[PDB]
């Protein structure tokens, strides 16, 4: 399935994931596409920040969902 | 306004059964019925049904001509590959 991620430089990238994919996996695909260290990424789904442990299924992130990416140093 | 009303009545049916908003936004973008901002506004919606709701809101606002096209878009997208359905689901 596909999820969307708004990197707040305005644009919105489109990813290809599975409900089983962990948050790290999503960060990995983001790193591939945008060149950002996973330990600098924080994924936001509807106001809540996702933990690096759980999966997309555990968050009820279904097809054509949109997450927000913020930086952390 | 038989088309705006047609989208106002069966609004729940559409939100329920539409499973790809991307190929809808794209086609609307390519026909100048949707601004680049309208696309980003729809993409901003957290869940998929929310995106379906947002698209329907924008369509029913821009007029009747835009609505009539949206009906035609859904028709020729569902009918396009429908007879491949038995074989496709047969595999994976």
């Amino acid at each position: 399935m596909q999820i969307f991620v708004k990197t707040l430089t305005g644009k919105t990238i489109t990813l290809e994931v599975e409900p089983s994919d962990t948050i790290e996996n999503v960060k990995a695909k983001i790193q591939d596409k945008e060149g950002i260290p996973p330990d600098q990424q924080r994924l936001i789904f509807a106001g809540k920040q996702l933990e690096d442990g759980r999966t997309l299924s555990d968050y009820n992130i279904q097809k054509e969902s949109t997450l927000h990416l913020v930086l952390r140093l | 306004h038989p088309h705006i009303q047609l989208l106002k009545s069966n609004r729940e049916l559409l939100v329920t059964h539409i499973r790809n908003t991307q190929c809808l936004v794209d086609n609307l973008l390519k026909n100048d019925y949707f601004s680049a901002e309208d696309a980003e506004i729809v993409c901003a919606c957290p869940t998929q049904p929310d995106k379906v709701r947002k698209i329907l809101d924008l369509v029913q606002s821009k007029g009747e001509e835009v609505s009539e096209f949206f009906l035609y878009l859904l028709q020729q997208l569902a009918d396009a590959y429908v007879d491949l359905r038995p074989w496709l689901l047969e595999i994976g």
